[PDB]
């Protein structure tokens, strides 16, 4: 489905955004955050049955 | 870091021939039987023989896998039992009618009789430590499966016993690496509990849950398929779980709710075994796994991301507590007294939360109806629990005395504790005074009322009412929860609050407990029991190190038994002396909740129903008005459930009855001891030896009396054994009659 | 024999649970065999 | 610099030594794990490769007896042999090489001198002459990172349908 | 010592594996002789080379012949041992084993202690090799006939539980599995 990767791609993005060669370790923290965070925001909205 | 040393220590016999090498003071040898005792108290005080932390430390990760080891060859030794010399498939086909059993004995002087009548055709000691029911539970359904069970438990212990050795005497790591406290977190939560519960999820799912519920929906053990029928044949498990056709597609597209059919919130029991649904564990555990493994994220490692507990630790400080947490990292990662104190203080509390938990939520299937096991597990899980406790007292004092330094806690939250410890001291000692006064006086008013023949006069539910109205406002509340506060759960937490009786068989398994005046008596004689052996542990570990009485305490240490007959008599004033009188307390106070919870299933809980439904319970409902007085637990409960034990010779409980004198034994024979003193002793060893010197047949090593802190330990283990060992007898030969 | 294990298995503990499982045994033994004697039977 | 990603800055680990180095680490994880590591779990992953790939074209065509083994279609094959014995086999005796694998992987990190995929598994004695050695490693690494893309495609192909390559 | 191991030409000569014994090929990954002595790793590698040599041997000539009496009687080697422990035959071959291995415990403690090398009991009752080159050479024939009569035996005991076919009668049909 699209509205679930929608929702990946945008809060992992903003996970590297604001997470300040490229240190794999802060990238490898922030998109596990970000699979966190995404997965608990997807499940929620399931569970309202909004997406 | 991975930072070692290699080839430290050889491997040879010499050493076991010298005994106390490990001890500049023991090594020259015995002049006086006082060197024997001393040779055993100070074998495992690894800091008493090195001032090396280094040191120290590699003898106690050594020792640890040594502890290991032992707790594999006794589990191994559980399941063989199991698989050997126990009637548990015959138990697995009928659960209702056989108890478990799982020791014989030989027949030598008449002791055959022990071989009770357990059903299944066998005879055996009947057990009470809750094997059978973990078994089933793990989808065990042969001798076959346990004993290999045995085999890779004597594999694992061979595997310790290795790495104990070989992280000694071979490649014993630096102290730096024990000091990786980040690291060592991040792997005990993420890898230690973390994957631990995931793994347990995997086999609950993929063996547990299938196996259980062919065998709950009435199937022949024999006819239930191996558990890796379920993992081949996904279809068998479809059967039960549909889910199972998706996949693990829902899993990775966040589909989660398709797998409502084996990961479910219901709350309740399993109407069949009385036991938590297998599906509710099964969820509990994914959670449990996910949080722990986000948990173990925390601490910084070898890369930039994570937390400092330093940093957190010196950052939390107001303006009540000076320099706040400053100083507590360098000492928890300098004193291993100091973290085994904490440990044992939450390791202690644990085992007491496990007690209630597991029988108001029994886990297990047919332990909830097996009432000798759920008398024993809750009783054998608060003992453990009050004995770490006491520990930690001992290695809170322990490190006072050795540990703590001024200069390290300059004005920090340790400094500020010992520098009111007079207000923390008096006002704990009023507040044992009043719990003391108006929770065992309030029982001393009713036995003086009844016997006065004023009934009315007394605190009673039918007199005077003191209601716990809070505990009732709580059972209220979590009665209520489910499709409300707790809105996706079917069903409540516990049955012990409200709602339904649950039965297996005809016995009851768990209902709504009651809370009168009678609960909430006893439950201020807890309240007041606990903050006495407070009062006592705490008392030692702030004067630890001095009082007004003895300004150099620590100098004289940890253990001594006094400073002299000056200053009006200073016995017992070291901090052991502390922990000494405080195993007494842990004593009465566990005790005390022991008989509650005893008397209180037996009274409210366990019992029988009728097809019409007329419970009828153990005692009859006789706590409310006979726990209200002394008389009454010294008739109703003693006296009265005292019969079983009591009348058990020349029967299969006979051994309870003989343990139950031996007890009783034990316990008196630990007052010689206690009440009595080494000068009296050593001048009666001075008579004795005169008669062996006459007859030419006196030791080079001279006798001694036990010197006076060994008479207390002596004392304190013999009447702890004694008192202990009594309560069993007494429970057991009770329950396994009755129950 | 090693002598330094043998010197091990001369220590009072060791050699004080031997023995008393040893004696301890042959009571045991005895009693198995002939079981029950109160007195000496002449 | 990075010859494949030339407005890119190179791999700092990537020096300049190691077969098939054209500087391709966007991610540059040869900076947090070791280089030898890395190559060592490369040309495994390479050389399962391109066995399963002439696996899949080879299976199409000829079958060996038993109707176990019987099966067209790569993925159907799998599951007739999982419980059967085959897959058994497979697992157990490549469990087998990798368990002794294990212990070679250790002491080339610690620092035993083994370059990573040496197994010194060279009976007809190509690659004797250093020159010859070279070019043959870079086509290896060359033809396995192709078939590891190669056998993607297979895969995900008999996915999307239901027969096997050369049917499709 | 060659540096890399002769069995495994991409890892090192173990470190404890001198080159000198027989058998030594530097075979050791799993760096057993790390942490044991070789000394007890040899003596207990040629008792199970020797006892393994009988077994195969035993198999064998069991199902090819048994003695002439009717306590013997023709049975597959696998059921012949809980055959025997009921008549008390096996218990008597455990009372000399029991003999002779209260008396080896003696041998390997002086071996441990450098007085004695491992697997030597000094027997050659014919005298076979007298001379140090042929003892030699029959030392690596020992180990490899042991070595593989220690695999062999593992072979044909579980193929009988598979099978309920003897050496010979497997040999004889030959049928594949399902
Ligand atoms: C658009 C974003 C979004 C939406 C619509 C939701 C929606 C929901 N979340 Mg989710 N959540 C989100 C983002 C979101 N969440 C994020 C970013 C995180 C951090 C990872 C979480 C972490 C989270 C957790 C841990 C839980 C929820 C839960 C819930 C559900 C019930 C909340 C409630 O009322 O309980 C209110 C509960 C109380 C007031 C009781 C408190 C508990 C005691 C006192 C302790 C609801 C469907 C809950 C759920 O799934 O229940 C079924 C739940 O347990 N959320
Ligand atoms: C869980 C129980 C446990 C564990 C893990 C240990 C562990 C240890 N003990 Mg302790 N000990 C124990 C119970 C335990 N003990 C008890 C109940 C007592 C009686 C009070 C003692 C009395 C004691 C003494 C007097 C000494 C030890 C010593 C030791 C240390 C060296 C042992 C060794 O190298 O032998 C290796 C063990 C084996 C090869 C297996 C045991 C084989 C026997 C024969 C059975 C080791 C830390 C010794 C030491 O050096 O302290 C620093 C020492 O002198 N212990
Ligand atoms: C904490 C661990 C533990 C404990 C307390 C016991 C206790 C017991 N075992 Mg068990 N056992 C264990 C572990 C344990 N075992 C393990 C790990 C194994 C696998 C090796 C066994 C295998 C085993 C067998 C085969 C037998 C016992 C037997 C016994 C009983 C008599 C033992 C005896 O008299 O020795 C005598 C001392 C000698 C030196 C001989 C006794 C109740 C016996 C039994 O139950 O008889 C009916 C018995 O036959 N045990
Ligand atoms: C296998 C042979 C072996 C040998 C020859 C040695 C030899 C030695 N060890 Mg080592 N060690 C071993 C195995 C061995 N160890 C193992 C398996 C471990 C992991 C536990 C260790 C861990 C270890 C530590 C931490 C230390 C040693 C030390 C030593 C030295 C002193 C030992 C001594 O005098 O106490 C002899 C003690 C015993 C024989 C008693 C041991 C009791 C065992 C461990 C538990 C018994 C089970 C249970 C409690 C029984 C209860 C019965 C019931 C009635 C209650 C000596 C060089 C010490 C040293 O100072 O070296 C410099 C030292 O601090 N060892
Ligand atoms: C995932 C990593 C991991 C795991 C699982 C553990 C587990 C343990 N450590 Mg910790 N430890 C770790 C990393 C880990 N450690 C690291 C990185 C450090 C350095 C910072 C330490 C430093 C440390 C010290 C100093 C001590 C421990 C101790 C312990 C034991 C605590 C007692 C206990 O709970 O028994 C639970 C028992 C079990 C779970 C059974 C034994 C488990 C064995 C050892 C294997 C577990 C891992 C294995 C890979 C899993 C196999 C999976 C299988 C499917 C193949 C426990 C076995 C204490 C101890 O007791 O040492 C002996 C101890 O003193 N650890
Ligand atoms: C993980 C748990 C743990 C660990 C690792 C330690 C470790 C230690 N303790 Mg601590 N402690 C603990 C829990 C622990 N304790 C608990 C639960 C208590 C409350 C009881 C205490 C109270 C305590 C005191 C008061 C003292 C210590 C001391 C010590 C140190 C020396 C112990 C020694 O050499 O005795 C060797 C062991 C013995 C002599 C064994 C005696 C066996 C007793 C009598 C019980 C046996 C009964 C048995 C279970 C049943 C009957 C047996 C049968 C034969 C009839 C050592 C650092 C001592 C110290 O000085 O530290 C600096 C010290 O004085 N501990
Ligand atoms: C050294 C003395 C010795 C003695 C007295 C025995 C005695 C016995 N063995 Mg044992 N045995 C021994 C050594 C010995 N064995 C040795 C070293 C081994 C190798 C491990 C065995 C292996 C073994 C096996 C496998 C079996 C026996 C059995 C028997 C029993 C056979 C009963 C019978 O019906 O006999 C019948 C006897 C005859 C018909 C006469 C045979 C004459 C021969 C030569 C024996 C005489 C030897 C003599 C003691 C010494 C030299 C004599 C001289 C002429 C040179 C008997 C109790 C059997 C058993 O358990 O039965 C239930 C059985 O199956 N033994
Ligand atoms: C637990 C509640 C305690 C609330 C105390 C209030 C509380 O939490 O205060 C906490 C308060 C916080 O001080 P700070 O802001 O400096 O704390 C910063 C921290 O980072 C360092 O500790 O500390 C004090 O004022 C000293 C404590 C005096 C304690 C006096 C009373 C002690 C007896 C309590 C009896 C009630 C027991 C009931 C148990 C159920
Ligand atoms: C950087 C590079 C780029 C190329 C990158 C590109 C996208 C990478 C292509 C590789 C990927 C996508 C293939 C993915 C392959 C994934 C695997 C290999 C399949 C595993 C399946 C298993 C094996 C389970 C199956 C099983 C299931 C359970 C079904 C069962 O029936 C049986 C089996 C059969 C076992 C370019 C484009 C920019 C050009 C540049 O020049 C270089
Ligand atoms: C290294 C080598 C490789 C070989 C490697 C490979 C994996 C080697 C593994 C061989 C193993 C598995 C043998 C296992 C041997 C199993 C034993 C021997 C079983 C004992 C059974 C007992 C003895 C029965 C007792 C019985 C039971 C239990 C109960 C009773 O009732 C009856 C009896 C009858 C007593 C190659 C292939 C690559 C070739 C290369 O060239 C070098
Ligand atoms: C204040 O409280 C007390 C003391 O002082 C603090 C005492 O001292 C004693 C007296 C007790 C003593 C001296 C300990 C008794 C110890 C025993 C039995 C001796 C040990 C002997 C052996 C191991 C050898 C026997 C050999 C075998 C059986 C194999 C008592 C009763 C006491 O109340
Ligand atoms: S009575 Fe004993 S403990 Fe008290 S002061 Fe005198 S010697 Fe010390």
């Amino acid at each position: 489905s699209a509205s679930t990767s929608i929702i990946f791609i945008v809060v992992n993005t903003i996970c590297i955004i604001l997470g300040k060669n490229i240190n794999l370790a802060e990238l490898l923290a922030s998109m596990s955050l970000g699979h966190i965070i995404s997965s608990a925001t997807v499940i929620g909205l399931k569970s309202l049955n909004i997406i | 870091k991975v930072l070692i040393d290699r080839n430290v220590v050889p491997t040879n016999f010499e050493k076991w021939s010298k005994p106390g090498h490990f001890s500049r003071s023991l090594a020259k040898g015995p002049k006086t039987t006082t060197w024997i005792w001393n040779l055993h108290a100070d074998a495992h005080d690894f800091d008493s023989h090195t001032n090396s932390l280094e040191e120290i430390s590699r003898k106690i990760f050594s020792a640890h896998f040594g502890q290991l080891a032992v707790i594999f060859i006794w589990l191994s030794g559980m399941y063989f039992h199991g698989a050997k010399f126990s009637n548990y498939v015959a138990w697995l086909n009928n659960p209702i009618n056989i108890k478990p059993s799982a020791q014989v004995v030989w027949p030598i002087i008449g002791q055959e009789i022990l071989n009770a009548d357990v059903g299944g055709g066998f005879q055996g000691i009947q057990i009470t430590s809750g094997l059978f029911q973990l078994w089933r539970a793990s989808g065990i359904t042969n001798e076959m499966q346990l004993y290999v069970t045995a085999i890779g438990g004597l594999f694992m212990a061979s595997l310790m016993l290795f790495a104990g050795w070989f992280h000694y005497h071979k490649a014993a790591p630096k102290l730096e690496w024990f000091q990786n406290v980040e690291s060592m977190l991040n792997h005990h939560l993420a890898g230690l509990l973390g994957l631990g519960s995931l793994g347990w999820t995997g086999h609950l799912i993929h063996v547990s849950l299938p196996i259980n519920k062919l065998l709950d929906s009435g199937i022949v053990p024999a006819q239930i398929p191996l558990p890796h029928e379920f993992i081949l044949n996904r279809n068998l498990m479809s059967e039960l779980y549909p889910s199972f056709n998706k996949g693990l597609l829902p899993f990775f597209t966040l589909n989660w709710n398709e797998y409502n059919d084996f990961l479910t919130f219901k709350g309740g029991l399993n109407p069949v075994t009385g036991g938590l649904w297998l599906t509710d564990i099964a969820h509990h555990h994914l959670a449990i796994a996910v949080i722990f493994i986000i948990a173990g994220h925390m601490y910084r490692t070898n890369w930039s991301i994570g937390h400092s507990l330093k940093e957190i630790l010196d950052a939390h400080k107001g303006p009540f507590t000076g320099e706040g947490h400053r100083g507590l990292f360098e000492i928890l990662t300098t004193s291993w007294h100091a973290q085994l104190a904490i440990n044992l203080a939450m390791l202690g509390s644990l085992s007491i939360i496990v007690a209630h938990h597991m029988y108001a939520m029994p886990p297990y299937p047919y332990l909830a109806t097996d009432y000798p096991t759920q008398l024993s597990l809750f009783t054998h899980h608060m003992w453990i629990g009050g004995f770490c406790i006491v520990g930690a007292g001992a290695h809170a004092a322990i490190f006072m005395v050795r540990d703590y330094s001024p200069a390290q806690n300059y004005n920090n939250l340790l400094d500020r504790v010992i520098r009111h410890r007079d207000a923390i001291i008096s006002h704990l000692n009023w507040v044992c005074i009043f719990l003391g006064f108006h929770s065992f006086g309030l029982y001393i008013h009713n036995d003086t009322m009844r016997a006065l023949g004023r009934p009315q006069d007394m605190f009673s539910d039918v007199a005077i009412q003191l209601q716990p109205i809070f505990a009732q406002w709580i059972q209220n509340c979590h009665s209520i929860a489910p499709g409300n506060t707790a809105p996706n759960v079917l069903a409540t937490t516990s049955y012990v609050f409200g709602g339904d009786i649950i039965s297996v068989g005809n016995k009851i398994a768990i209902m709504p407990m009651s809370l009168g005046t009678a609960d909430f008596m006893v439950h201020h004689i807890h309240a007041f029991t606990i903050h006495v052996t407070a009062l006592i542990l705490l008392k030692g570990v702030l004067f630890a190190r001095n009082s007004r009485l003895i300004p150099d305490k620590a100098n004289l240490g940890f253990r001594f038994p006094c400073d002299g007959p000056g200053r009006g008599g200073t016995c017992q004033v070291s901090g052991w002396d502390h922990v000494f009188l405080g195993l007494f307390w842990m004593y009465n106070s566990l005790s005390i909740v022991i008989f509650h919870f005893s008397w209180k299933m037996q009274s409210d809980v366990w019992g029988t129903i009728s097809s019409s439904g007329d419970i009828s319970h153990i005692t009859r409902g006789n706590f409310a008005q006979s726990a209200i007085t002394i008389n009454g637990w010294l008739r109703d409960f003693l006296w009265a459930q005292a019969s079983q034990v009591i009348q058990s010779y020349g029967s299969s409980s006979s051994a309870y009855g003989l343990m139950f004198l031996g007890a009783h034994f034990v316990w008196a024979f630990s007052l010689m001891f206690l009440f009595s003193g080494r000068g009296y002793w050593q001048e009666l060893i001075e008579s004795i030896v005169w008669a062996h010197n006459k007859l030419k047949v006196a030791p080079s090593i001279q006798p001694r009396a036990l010197s006076i802190t060994q008479g207390r330990a002596v004392g304190v283990a013999h009447y702890l054994l004694g008192g202990i060992a009594t309560t069993w007898a007494f429970f057991l030969a009770r329950i396994i009659a009755i129950g | 024999m090693n002598k330094d294990l043998l010197k091990y298995l001369s220590t009072a503990p060791v050699l004080g649970v031997i023995w008393i499982a040893i004696t301890a045994a042959i009571i045991v033994e005895f009693n198995r065999l002939y079981p029950d004697a109160l007195f000496f039977p002449l | 610099k990075s010859k494949a990603i030339p407005f890119l800055d190179r791999p700092p680990a990537l020096d300049g030594s190691m077969v098939g180095d054209v500087g391709f680490d966007p991610l540059n994880i040869s900076s947090y794990l070791d280089l030898r590591w890395l190559r060592e779990s490369e040309i495994k992953h390479c050389r399962i490769a391109m066995l399963a790939v002439v696996g899949w074209f080879v299976q199409e065509v000829y079958h060996l007896p038993n109707e176990i083994y019987s099966s067209s279609v790569p993925t159907e094959a799998f599951w007739k042999t999982l419980v059967t014995g085959p897959m058994g086999q497979i697992v157990l005796w490549t469990s087998l090489f990798e368990m002794i694998s294990t212990p070679a992987v250790i002491q080339m990190l610690q620092g035993s001198g083994r370059e990573p995929g040496y197994f010194g598994f060279d009976p007809l004695g190509l690659g004797k002459n250093p020159e010859l050695y070279k070019r043959f490693q870079l086509s290896e690494l060359k033809n396995g990172r192709l078939a590891m893309i190669a056998i993607g495609g297979l895969i995900h192909q008999s996915f999307l349908t239901h027969m096997g390559a050369i049917q499709q | 010592k060659p540096k890399w191991s002769k069995a495994l030409p991409f890892m090192l000569w173990p470190q404890n594996l001198d080159g000198t014994m027989a058998g030594d090929v530097g075979f050791d990954p799993f760096g057993f002789t790390n942490v044991f002595d070789v000394k007890w790793m040899r003596e207990a590698e040629l008792k199970h080379c020797r006892i393994a040599m009988l077994a195969a041997l035993g198999f064998i000539v069991q199902e090819l012949w048994t003695f002439p009496y009717p306590y013997f009687s023709k049975v597959p080697p696998v059921l012949a041992h809980d055959v025997y422990v009921k008549t008390g035959g096996m218990s008597q071959i455990l009372l000399f084993v029991i003999f002779f291995e209260v008396i080896s415990l003696f041998a390997v403690s002086q071996m441990m202690e450098g007085k004695r090398e491992p697997g030597v009991f000094h027997f050659d009752p014919l005298g076979l090799a007298k001379d140090p080159d042929t003892f030699r050479k029959y030392e690596w024939s020992e180990l490899r006939n042991g070595r593989l009569a220690m695999i062999a035996v593992g072979g044909f005991i579980h193929q009988y539980w598979v099978t309920k076919q003897g050496i010979f009668e497997q040999l004889a049909n030959f049928r594949p599995l399902s």
